[PDB]
C-alpha cells in the first residue's frame, strides 16, 4: 500500500555525451543515455533525474547559478528543468541535432552548435512562473562551411569562439556592436580543429586540432593582426585528439585521446603535468572544475567515467558500468549492499547508500544466470552458463569455493538453504537439479523427476522446503532434508516461467506462459489464489514486427516474480515495457511502471540478423528495507523508492487530531499523547517534532505505555531514521527502552516486525559497532603506550 | 576430433541448423518457404521465446521444444483436424 | 493528487483551498464568473477550471 | 512555528550536551580517514655499452669457472 | 593588445 | 567436558525446566571458584547462554525474589571475567601492532 | 553577410582572415 | 579526508612537544563537546599512527603524559555507548530468533 | 627443438647482446587464439542469441575496475594462510 | 625465540591461546619494545599471532553479547 517512484540508475555511469561538473564543484553530471545521473563526490551520494528524453541525451550544460538544467537529445529536442527542485520547466524542439550546449557565463544567454550554425538564444528567467514561449533566439550565425566541432565562451560573456571540421577557428561578439572587435577566423591546422580557448586575460587563444598540434595567437604588430607565436605539438604515435577543455584561471590543458590516454599539460611552456592511460577505448570527454583542481574523464565504449584530483594523485571517483545487460540482481539481507549479474559474466558489488561500485569479480568465464545470498549474509553465491556455481565471501571478497557437475552442466537457476550448508542448481539442458554440499564441495545427488527444464529454485526461508518449477506445467515440492526423501508435484495449466516463496514459507507464487500469477500452500498443496495479468502488461510493437502489438503474443507473460516482505504484495516483470506491482490476498492490480519510453528501444512504442535492442526486464526485487524496489533492466539497475512520502495517508484521525492540537500536548508535557497523535497523522516533520523532544527520563514511561498498533511503526521510523540521524546514543536509548518494554511481544510476532527490526539491526551494526570498533581501540592502544615502558 | 573438425564444419550443415531449415525436417512447413513466412508472421516459438527472424539457428538442446504459439490460428486447425481442440487451453 | 489539499469552488464566485492536515482555507480567490467545475492534473501540477 | 507553517522541521545539531552526537556528513567519512594510507597504495597506476664486458661460462671462458674466479646501488 | 581583451633574478651559483 | 559437543545441545535441551533451574545454581557455584571458572569460562557461557534461549519464557515466568540476586551476581562477575580478556587480548593485538610499525619503518 | 537573416516566429524581430604560412612551406618543399 | 592526513604527520615532532600537546587538548576538549564524536575519534587515531613511536619514546614526560591523561580522564566517559549497542544487538539477535 | 641450417642474421656480438638483455611469443599466440574465441564466440551467440547482444570490444594506466579500496590485502588472508 | 614459538603455536589453538596472550602481555610490560623488534625473528613470529588474537578477539567479544541475554531476563522477570 505504498507509493514507488524511480529514485536512480545503478550499474551505469555514463553512456555518452559531455560530462560537467557544477559550480559548486561538489557535484557532478553525468548524462547517461535516455536521462542524467547527478553525482554528489562530497557527500558520496547519488540520485537520478525523472525526466527522460525521447532519444539518448546528446548534450548538456548547468548554469553557473546552478538553477536551471539544459538537455537536448539526437534528435535537438531540448528539455530544460529546475536542477534544485529536480522538476521539468520546458519542452522544446530545435529541429536539428545539436552538437554542443554551452551557458553564457552570465547565464542570460546560451549557445548551441547546430551543423555548421551557431545560435545564441535568451535565458527563461525560473522566478517567473511557467511560460507559454519562454524560449527567445537572439541571434545565430553562419560563418562555418562544415559542422562545428565546439565551442567556447569568453569570461566576460562578449564573445565566442568556436571550433569547425573546417580546419578553422572562429571567433564572433555577442553584442552585434562589438562585431568588429571580434570577426576573425583562425586557420593554419593540418586536421579538424577540436577545442579554441581565451586566456585569463583573454589576449590570447590557444587552439587544438585533432592532429595534436597547439597554436598560439597573439594580436601583435607585424597594423596589428592575430598572428601564430608559438606552436607545440602532440608526439603521439598514433592517437589522436578526441577532447580537450581548459582551465584559464590556473592555465591547464586536459587532453583526451583516441588511443585511450590523456595528458595534463601547462600553458604557454606545455609542460606536460602528467600523462596516464584509463584504457584502450577512446576518451570521449573531459570537463574541468571551477577551482581546476579535479579533472573528469568519460569514455562510452565501456561507459567508464573517473573524477582525478591531479593536485594529490588521487581517485575522488572511479566508477564503469556493465557492458551487457544486468541478467540477474540480489540485495544483501540487510539490504546496504546490491550484487548484479550480466551477460559479459562479471559480477559487481554495489552500496545502496553510496551507490558505488565496491568491488568486481571476473572469474566466471560465460554469463552469470542466478545471483543470491545466504540468510546469514557473509556470503554470496552465484550460478552461470560456463557450468560453475561459485561461492563469494563479501568481507574478504574471495571465491573461497567453486561447485560444478560431472559433464560441465549449464546452470540457469540457484538457490542457497538457510542453514548454508547445501546448494541446488538448475539446469535447461539436464532436467536434474545438481546439489552439492558448501562445506566440502561435493555433489551429494541429484534430485531427479522433472520432466522438463528447471527453470526456477527457491528454498523456504524458514522451512527449508525445496520448490522447484519448469517448462514440465507443474510444480514439486522436495523435502530435502530428513531420514526419508519426498517428493510432492503439483500440476499447473501451462509452462512456469518464474517462481517466489513466502517469507513465512507457507505459499508459493508461480508465473506462467498463459500470463497467471498462481499462488499455492505449501503444507498441502492446493491452490489459494489466482490472478490474471495478460491485459494488464503493456508490450509495445516493435519496428521488425509485421503484426499488431494487440494481435502480437510475444511478451504476455511475466518471467521474474518476487514478493514484499510484508507478504501482501508481488512485483512481476517481463520481456516487455511494465512492472506490475499486485496486492496478493485479493488479487488486483496496485500500480504499473513504465520502465523505459526511449524510442530506441524496440518493444518501448537471407543473411543478416535483423537484431535491434529491445526493453526488457530480467529480475526484480523488493528491498529488505521494505522502502523500495530494484528491477534490473537493460539500461541499469532502475531502483523505485517510496521515501520522499509527499503523500498524506492517514491512520485512524479524528476531529480533535491536528498537528495544531498535537503541540500543546508537547507543551502540555503529554508527550505519550502527542507521539501517538502525531502517528495518526503519520506525518514525518511533525512525528521527528515529537520524537526529539520527549526528555531522555521519559522515554522508559512513554516506550512501556505505546498501543501495541503503533509498535510496528514506530519501531520502523527509528530504523530508518537511525541509520543516517546524527543522534545514536539518543536513538539507541529509544530502542532499549522500547526492546525492554515489549519485546517479548516482538518474539509473540516475529513476521509482524521482521522488516521493522531488521532496519534496526542494520544501524545497530553498520554504524553503530563501528563507532565502538574506533573506539576500543584506541582506548587500549592508549593504555599500551602509557603503560609500556620507552625505548632507550 | 579436430582433424576431422576442419573438414566437418561445412555451409551445409550451418544452413542445416537453420530454424527455416529445421521445422520442415519436423514436419511443420511443407517448404522453407512456408516456414520463412510463418516465422515472420510469428506463430513459432523457440521454448519461451517468440522468434521472427528466420536466419536463427536452433542450438542442439532448444531442437526439441521448437513449436508453435499458443493461440496461433494454425495451431486451433491442428487440433480441430484431428477433433481435439481443447478451448480451455486456448489452442 | 497528494490527498493533502482540497480546492472547492462555489456560487459566491470563490475558489478556495483547504490543507486537511490542519483543516483550514490557506488560500481564497475571487473569480469573475463561478467556476462550475475544478479538476487536478494526475500529476498535480496543473489545476483546470 | 514557522517550520510549522511550511509542513518541515530541522533535527536540532545536538539534543543535550551530555548525549553524544556525530558530524553531520556522510558516515563513510571515518572509514575513509582510517584506511587513507591504504587507499593511497592501492590506488598508484600501474608501471648498450660499446664495450660489453661479459665474462664466464656465457664467452666459453670455462676454465675461470672451474678455478673459482667469478646494481641494487645504482637503481636508488 | 587583442580587442576582445578584458576591459630580481635570484642567481642558480651557489657556494657549497 | 566429557558430553560431546554434538549431543551437548540435545543433552542440553532434553533438560527439564525444574532441573534447569539446578543447573544454574551449578553455575553459581561455579562462580564463587573464580580460577576453576577461568579455566573453562567459554564452555559455560555457551551451556548457560542455549538454556536461556531455551527456556526464556519459563525464566521470566518465575518470580522467586532470590532467583533474581543468582541471576545478578552471575554477570557481574563473569562480565569483569570476560571483560579482563577482550583487555588482555586488546592490549597485546594493539603492542604487537606497534612492534611491527615501528621495524617496518627500521628497514623501509 | 556572415550571419544568417531568419524571419520566422521565433526570431528575425529586428571578415578577417588568418593563416599559415604555405608559400614559405611550398618553398620548402 | 586528505587534508585531514596532509597536516598530522606535518606535526612536528622536538622536544617540547608543544604542538603535539596541544592538538592532544582540542581532541580532549572536542570530547567533553560531546559533539563530531566520530571525527575526534579517528582523528586520535591517526595521530597513534604517525607519531605513536614520538610518544611512547617520550612517554615520561610530563606535558605529553598529562596531556593523555586528561584526554583518558575525557576518554573513560564515553565507555557507556559500548554498553548500549552491545546490549541491543544482543536482544535483538534473541528477539528475532528467541 | 628444430636447429636453423641457414647463416644467422644476428652477429655474434648481437646473440651475445642478446644474452645479456615462458615466452613472449607463446603469449602472443595464446593472444590471438583468445580473440579469435571471442570473435567466434559473438558470432554463434547472435545467431542462436533471442535477445541482442552487443559485440565484444608506453604509458602507465589507471586500473579501470578492482577485485575494495579501503580493505588491506593483509586482512584478506585467514590466519591459517599467513 | 624460544617463547614466542610456543605462544606462537599456542595462540592457533582457541582451546589454548588464552595462557598464550597473557605470557606476551607479560613480555611486552617487562621488556623495552625496541630490543623486541631488533630481535631477528620476532617479526616473522610477530607476523602469525596478529591474525590468530584478532580471530580470539573477534570471538569472546561475540560472548559477552550473548551474556546480554540475561538483562533481558532481569528486566523481563522485574515486569
Amino acid at each position: 500500500k505504498s507509493d514507488f517512484k524511480f529514485s536512480n540508475l545503478l550499474g551505469t555511469v555514463y553512456r555518452q555525451g559531455n560530462i560537467t561538473f557544477s559550480d559548486d564543484g561538489k557535484q557532478l553530471l553525468s548524462p547517461v543515455g535516455n536521462r542524467v545521473s547527478v553525482f554528489d563526490l562530497i557527500n558520496n551520494k547519488s540520485f537520478t533525474f525523472e525526466y527522460e528524453h525521447r532519444k539518448n541525451i546528446a548534450a548538456i550544460d548547468l548554469n553557473k547559478q546552478g538553477t536551471l538544467l539544459i538537455s537536448i537529445d539526437e534528435d535537438g529536442r531540448a528539455i530544460l528543468v529546475n536542477f534544485k527542485a529536480r522538476n521539468v520547466l520546458h519542452h522544446f524542439n530545435f529541429k536539428e541535432k545539436c552538437s554542443a550546449v554551452k551557458f553564457s557565463p552570465d547565464g542570460r544567454l546560451f549557445a548551441l552548435a547546430s551543423g555548421r550554425f551557431l545560435q545564441i538564444w535568451k535565458t527563461p528567467d525560473v522566478n517567473k512562473d511557467r511560460q507559454f514561449a519562454p524560449f527567445v533566439r537572439h541571434r545565430v550565425h553562419a560563418g562555418h562551411f562544415q559542422d562545428i566541432t565546439s565551442l567556447t565562451w569568453s569570461q566576460d560573456s562578449r564573445f565566442i569562439l568556436t571550433t569547425s571540421k573546417d580546419l578553422s577557428a572562429k571567433i564572433w561578439s555577442v553584442d552585434s556592436e562589438e562585431k568588429n572587435l571580434a570577426a576573425t577566423t583562425f586557420n593554419g591546422h593540418r586536421d579538424y580543429v577540436m577545442g579554441a580557448f581565451f586566456s585569463h586575460d583573454q589576449e590570447k587563444i590557444y587552439t587544438v586540432s585533432k592532429d595534436g598540434a597547439v597554436f598560439v595567437w597573439e594580436f601583435t604588430k607585424r597594423k596589428y593582426s592575430w598572428r601564430i607565436t608559438k606552436k607545440h605539438f602532440f608526439y603521439a604515435n598514433q592517437a589522436k585528439v578526441k577532447c580537450v577543455t581548459f582551465h584559464p584561471a590556473t592555465r591547464l590543458l586536459a587532453v583526451g585521446f583516441t588511443s585511450g590516454e590523456f595528458r595534463l599539460y601547462d600553458l604557454p611552456d606545455f609542460t606536460l603535468i602528467q600523462q596516464l592511460s584509463m584504457g584502450q577505448n577512446p576518451v570521449n570527454t573531459v570537463s574541468v572544475n571551477q577551482t581546476g583542481e579535479w579533472l573528469a574523464f568519460g569514455s562510452s565504449k565501456l561507459g567508464q567515467l573517473l573524477v582525478y584530483e591531479w593536485q594529490s594523485e588521487s581517485y575522488i571517483l572511479k566508477q564503469q558500468g556493465h557492458f551487457d545487460s544486468t541478467n540477474s540482481l540480489a540485495y544483501s539481507p540487510d539490504g546496504s549492499r546490491v550484487v548484479t549479474a550480466s551477460e559479459d559474466g562479471k559480477i559487481k558489488v554495489w552500496d545502496i547508500t553510496s551507490g558505488f561500485c565496491l568491488a568486481t569479480f571476473e572469474e566466471h568465464t560465460s554469463s552469470v544466470t542466478a545471483v543470491q545470498f545466504a540468510k546469514r549474509g557473509q556470503v554470496m553465491f552465484s550460478s552461470s552458463l560456463d557450468g560453475t556455481v561459485r561461492a563469494w565471501d563479501l568481507i574478504r571478497y574471495r571465491n573461497f569455493r567453486t561447485f560444478t557437475g560431472t559433464e560441465r552442466i549449464q546452470f540457469n537457476c540457484l538457490a542457497v538453504d538457510p542453514s548454508g550448508e547445501v546448494v541446488c542448481a538448475g539446469s535447461l539442458d539436464n532436467f536434474d537439479i545438481h546439489v552439492w554440499s558448501v562445506q566440502t564441495g561435493q555433489l551429494l545427488d541429484a534430485l531427479s523427476g522433472h520432466e522438463g527444464p528447471v527453470s526456477c529454485l527457491s528454498f523456504s526461508q524458514e522451512n527449508s522446503v525445496l520448490a522447484s518449477a519448469s517448462w514440465d506445467k507443474t510444480i514439486r515440492i522436495w523435502s530435502i532434508f530428513g531420514r526419508s526423501q519426498q517428493v510432492e508435484p503439483i500440476e499447473v495449466y501451462s509452462d512456469v516461467l518464474a517462481l517466489s516463496m513466502r517469507p513465512d514459507g507457507k505459499e508459493v507464487a508461480v508465473s506462467t506462459l498463459k500470463g497467471q500469477i498462481s499462488i499455492f500452500n505449501i503444507e498441502d498443496a492446493k491452490q489459494v489464489g489466482n490472478i490474471d495479468c495478460r491485459k494488464d502488461i503493456i508490450s509495445g510493437r516493435f519496428n521488425q514486427d509485421r503484426f499488431t502489438a494487440k494481435n502480437s503474443e510475444r511478451s504476455k507473460f511475466f518471467t521474474t516474480i518476487h514478493y514484499s516482505f510484508d507478504g501482501m504484495a508481488i512485483v512481476a516483470g517481463g520481456n516487455n515495457n511494465s512492472i506490475c506491482l499486485y496486492d496478493v490476498p485479493n488479487e488486483v492490480l496496485l500500480k504499473r511502471f513504465i520502465v523505459s519510453r526511449n524510442m530506441a528501444l524496440n518493444g518501448t512504442l537471407l543473411s543478416t540478423r535483423k537484431m535491434r535492442p529491445e526493453v526488457r526486464v530480467t529480475s526484480v526485487q523488493f528491498s529488505p528495507t521494505a522502502n523500495a524496489f530494484a528491477a534490473a533492466s537493460t539500461e541499469g539497475l532502475l531502483i523505485y523508492s517510496t521515501n520522499d512520502t509527499i503523500l498524506f495517508d492517514p491512520f485512524d484521525l479524528d476531529v480533535d487530531v491536528t498537528p495544531h492540537s498535537t503541540v500543546e500536548a508537547l507543551r502540555e508535557k503529554q508527550f505519550l499523547n502527542a507521539l501517538v497523535m502525531a502517528f495518526r497523522l503519520n506525518e514525518e516533520y511533525l512525528i521527528n517534532k515529537v520524537y526529539e523532544a520527549i526528555p531522555i527520563k521519559e522515554i522508559p514511561l512513554v516506550a512501556s505505555n505505546i498501543p501495541a498498533i503503533y509498535l510496528p511503526r514506530i519501531l520502523k521510523f527509528i530504523g530508518d531514521f537511525a541509520i543516517e540521524s546524527q543522534h545514536i546514543e539518543f536513538n539507541l536509548i529509544w530502542i532499549k527502552a522500547l526492546l525492554s518494554a515489549s519485546g517479548g511481544y516482538i518474539n509473540e510476532h516475529k513476521y509482524l516486525f521482521s522488516t521493522a527490526m531488521r532496519s534496526i539491526q542494520r544501524f545497530i551494526v553498520r554504524v553503530a559497532k563501528e563507532v565502538v570498533n574506533t573506539t576500543t581501540d584506541n582506548k587500549y592502544t592508549y593504555r599500551f603506550l602509557v603503560s609500556t615502558d620507552g625505548s632507550m | 576430433k579436430i582433424s576431422d573438425l576442419e573438414n566437418k564444419v561445412t555451409v551445409s550443415a550451418i544452413c542445416r541448423r537453420r530454424l527455416p531449415v529445421i521445422m520442415h525436417r519436423l514436419k511443420m512447413a511443407e517448404t522453407i518457404q512456408d516456414a520463412v513466412k510463418f516465422i515472420e508472421q510469428g506463430h513459432v516459438r523457440v521454448g519461451p521465446n517468440l522468434i521472427n527472424d528466420p536466419a536463427y539457428l536452433v542450438t542442439r538442446n532448444m531442437e526439441d521444444y521448437v513449436t508453435w504459439v499458443d493461440n496461433s490460428k494454425i495451431k486451433k486447425t491442428l487440433l480441430r483436424y484431428r477433433n481435439q481442440i481443447d478451448d480451455f487451453d486456448f489452442s | 493528487p497528494e490527498g493533502r489539499w482540497i480546492v472547492s469552488a462555489s456560487l459566491d464566485s470563490t475558489i478556495r483551498t483547504w490543507d486537511l492536515p490542519t483543516g483550514g482555507c490557506i488560500d481564497g480567490i475571487i473569480v469573475d464568473n463561478v467556476a462550475t467545475n475544478v479538476k487536478f492534473s494526475p500529476n498535480g501540477d496543473l489545476l483546470a477550471t | 512555528l514557522n517550520d510549522i507553517d511550511f509542513n518541515t522541521y530541522t533535527s536540532l545539531e545536538q539534543i543535550d550536551k551530555e548525549l553524544l552526537t556525530l558530524s553531520i556528513g556522510p558516515r563513510s567519512k571515518m572509514n575513509t580517514l582510517l584506511h587513507l594510507d591504504v587507499i593511497r597504495k592501492r590506488s598508484k597506476p600501474k608501471e648498450l655499452p660499446f664495450f660489453l664486458q661479459l665474462s664466464g661460462e656465457k664467452v666459453g671462458d670455462e676454465a675461470s669457472v672451474r678455478e673459482g674466479i667469478a646494481h641494487r646501488r645504482d637503481q636508488e | 593588445v587583442a580587442p576582445t581583451a578584458l576591459k630580481d633574478d635570484d642567481d642558480d651559483v651557489l657556494l657549497d | 567436558l566429557r558430553i560431546r559437543m554434538s549431543q551437548l545441545e540435545d543433552a542440553l535441551m532434553v533438560m527439564p525446566f525444574s532441573y534447569v533451574l539446578k543447573f544454574l545454581k551449578f553455575i553459581d557455584t561455579v562462580m564463587q571458584n573464580k580460577t576453576l571458572l577461568h579455566s573453562h569460562l567459554p564452555l559455560i557461557c555457551k551451556n548457560l547462554f542455549f538454556i536461556i534461549k531455551f527456556n526464556h519464557k519459563e525464566l521470566v515466568s518465575q518470580k522467586n525474589e532470590e532467583l533474581k540476586l543468582q541471576i545478578n551476581r552471575v554477570k557481574t562477575e563473569l562480565r569483569s571475567a570476560l571483560k579482563s580478556t577482550e583487555d588482555d587480548l586488546g592490549f597485546n593485538v594493539q603492542g604487537l601492532k606497534f612492534v611491527k610499525q615501528q621495524w617496518n619503518l627500521r628497514h623501509n | 553577410s556572415t550571419r544568417l537573416k531568419i524571419v520566422d516566429p521565433y526570431g528575425g524581430s529586428d571578415e578577417a582572415f588568418a593563416g599559415d604560412d604555405v608559400v614559405a612551406e611550398f618553398q620548402e618543399e | 579526508p586528505a587534508a585531514v592526513d596532509l597536516e598530522i604527520r606535518s606535526l612536528n615532532s622536538f622536544e617540547p612537544f608543544d604542538e603535539i600537546v596541544w592538538f592532544i587538548d582540542a581532541l580532549t576538549q572536542g570530547l567533553k563537546s560531546n559533539k563530531n564524536f566520530e571525527l575526534y575519534e579517528t582523528f586520535m587515531s591517526l595521530l597513534f599512527k604517525a607519531h605513536g613511536d614520538v610518544i611512547h619514546a617520550n612517554n615520561k614526560n610530563q606535558d605529553i603524559a598529562s596531556a593523555l591523561q586528561n584526554w583518558e580522564d575525557v576518554h573513560k566517559k564515553e565507555d557507556r555507548l559500548d554498553d548500549l549497542v552491545k546490549f541491543c544487538m544482543g536482544v535483538a539477535a534473541f528477539v528475532t530468533t528467541a | 627443438f628444430e636447429l636453423s641450417d641457414v647463416k644467422s642474421s644476428k652477429s655474434l656480438a648481437e646473440i651475445y647482446e642478446d644474452d645479456y638483455t615462458l615466452s613472449e611469443e607463446l603469449q602472443k599466440a595464446h593472444s590471438e587464439i583468445s580473440e579469435l574465441y571471442a570473435n567466434l564466440v559473438y558470432k554463434l551467440d547472435v545467431l542462436s542469441s533471442v535477445h541482442f547482444v552487443p559485440k565484444p570490444a608506453e604509458t602507465p594506466t589507471i586500473s579501470m575496475e578492482d577485485a575494495p579500496l579501503y580493505m588491506s590485502n593483509a586482512s584478506s588472508l585467514a590466519p591459517q594462510e599467513i | 625465540i624460544l617463547l614466542m614459538k610456543r605462544c606462537r603455536d599456542w595462540n592457533t589453538n582457541a582451546k589454548t591461546h588464552t595462557i598464550a596472550q597473557r605470557t606476551i602481555r607479560c613480555i611486552l610490560m617487562h621488556h623495552n619494545i625496541a630490543k623486541l623488534s631488533e630481535i631477528p625473528g620476532m617479526v616473522k613470529i610477530v607476523d602469525a599471532i596478529i591474525p590468530y588474537t584478532q580471530r580470539h578477539f573477534t570471538r569472546v567479544d561475540n560472548l559477552v553479547e550473548q551474556s546480554y541475554i540475561l538483562d533481558y531476563a532481569l528486566v523481563e522477570m522485574d515486569k
